[PDB]
């Protein structure tokens, strides 16, 4: 986050295996993985998408 | 066969029957399922009672048969809707296991059995800026009964206008009692300074709360057990909790006439157990 | 460094890849969650392949997060639709998990994961009396691929049309070739005598099966492990196993033209377990 020392505010970073129909609201997208960003002094956040899949390999 | 005791004096038991006798805290992250919340301007977090949710035991346990536990299925962070917070707002009110009965898999099995239990971990998350002002204060009460809107009956509440879902209801001002004997409105009037219930809300620390201070910290968790009578029970007919938010100290902002900033919840179910499976109910909620 | 066997000979690896190298029956009761079956006219029971459903285990498991197990919740009894065997029949067919897939929270717990694997338990149904005669197989079959009903195209079936449901499809006498171009149907066409599939019938005991013979006994039982070419995958869009009912011997009872009777099937999931959760998945499914 690259704003003042005076902003604040919370997001949320989503992701989602696929099968079902993408997210487009906060709603959907709740349901899959995700993490909270809460913006202070810390001003990064790190998500991890883990392996999930159905192959042991998948295709570039 | 007398017992002595010190005051010495004597006593003997006449009867078989014993009723007949005489009497670093800034910083936070949780991890559920798939989920995940940090903050870094917390106070903390409170745990209802000094009590930690758990399974049911052997020992207590009422029903015969084998439970269901969905575990990270349903045991996860769901969030609600979120609320405006203006200079007219009087507070919020949510009613659980009511709130989360559409929440993926935790509403399904909640609709397919006919006994479950669960505790709760709940998030309030409200953030604003160093020139802002105001505080809030997040109750969480064991069977909150609110009155009803009528002058000429008791208890008439209907069982839609007392199951809001995640949108939940408002505190007012006043009461406004309904005058409508045709068509009358069954839904409740609760008031913000007797806490909905006839009680002053200066006492309403007796339960379980926490404090949002502007200036101090933007976030809340509050950890409650499984409470009742039972140790198991209708999900669908009875709720065990209740949160309420009320401003204790009303918002404000430079010298703006109309500040705002949004509330949003996060509830996260925790050793959650199911018993009595059956087809699903389909209630009437409109 | 030589190896030396015999036939004496010597050989040598000159390369460091290995690709390189030179080459008491009659009676039965199943207890499965709150459902329970009894049998009194069994011929035994097959267990496919002599290996019994199990969970995955450390050693061969693709996903990292933790997966969810139903248990009792999924892992029981659920009758489908009952068919009526008459003198014109010529066989129906089904797809697992296709056919459990509006099954309770089976159902559910399939709809809201991106990665599933299960094994089951099928249980075949039909009396008659001592005077009827006929008998009918019952055959399991991976990878259960049937042909189209198209001679200008090939594998150009529709996803709605390979997948019934719990009411599955029949087979036919015939092939009718399908000479709509403007609006093909895009659906199987599969004969009774080629299994559907373009094998002779008289071969199909290759597979897991049993017999139902009228005047020996009246239930058939198949237990299926999980069988796949991968550890676990997508139980929406890949069918693992197909169950085939043909008649072996056709009907006959006494002296009538049109007897009948019917056939009921009950399968019951065995340590399913799901992974990847998410929105739930709605397809087109007409």
């Amino acid at each position: 986050f690259c704003g003042s020392m005076m902003a604040t505010g919370k997001l949320l970073v989503s992701y989602a295996p696929p099968g079902a129909d993408p997210p487009k609201k906060r709603k959907e997208a709740m349901l899959g993985t995700h993490v909270i960003w809460d913006i202070g002094l810390q001003s990064s956040c790190t998500m991890v998408v883990p392996w999930i899949s159905n192959t042991t390999y998948r295709l570039t | 066969g007398a017992q002595v005791s010190s005051q010495n004096y004597t006593t003997i038991n006449y009867y078989r029957d014993s009723a007949s006798n005489a009497a670093s805290d800034r910083v936070l992250q949780l991890t559920l399922g798939n989920s995940t919340i940090t903050a870094q301007e917390a106070a903390n977090s409170v745990v209802a009672y000094g009590r930690w949710p758990e399974y049911l035991r052997d020992s207590e346990a009422n029903p015969v048969d084998q439970p269901t536990e969905p575990e990270v299925a349903a045991c996860r962070f769901y969030t609600l809707d979120t609320v405006s917070w203006t200079k007219e707002s009087r507070g919020w009110w949510w009613k659980l296991p009511d709130a989360l009965r559409d929440m993926g898999l935790f509403g399904q099995n909640m609709y397919y059995h006919y006994l479950g239990r669960s505790g709760y971990t709940v998030h309030v998350q409200c953030n604003a800026s160093k020139f802002h002002q105001g505080a809030l204060g997040v109750f969480a009460v064991p069977e909150m009964c609110l009155a009803g809107d009528s002058n000429t009956t008791t208890m008439h509440t209907s069982y839609q206008n007392a199951n809001p879902g995640e949108k939940g209801g408002t505190f007012t001002g006043t009461f406004t009692p309904d005058n409508n004997q045709t068509s009358p409105a069954r839904r409740f009037c609760p008031v913000d300074y007797l806490l909905g219930n006839g009680t002053l809300l200066g006492n309403a620390f007796v339960f379980p709360h926490q404090i949002i201070n502007l200036r101090t910290n933007n976030c809340a968790t509050l950890v409650l057990p499984y409470v009742n009578s039972l140790s198991i029970d209708s999900m669908v007919k009875h709720n065990n909790w209740g949160i309420a938010i009320l401003p204790l100290a009303p918002l404000n902002f430079a010298s703006e006439s109309s500040p705002e900033i949004p509330i949003t919840l996060t509830i996260a179910p925790m050793c959650c157990e199911f018993n009595g499976l059956r087809n699903i109910t389909l209630p009437r909620l409109q």
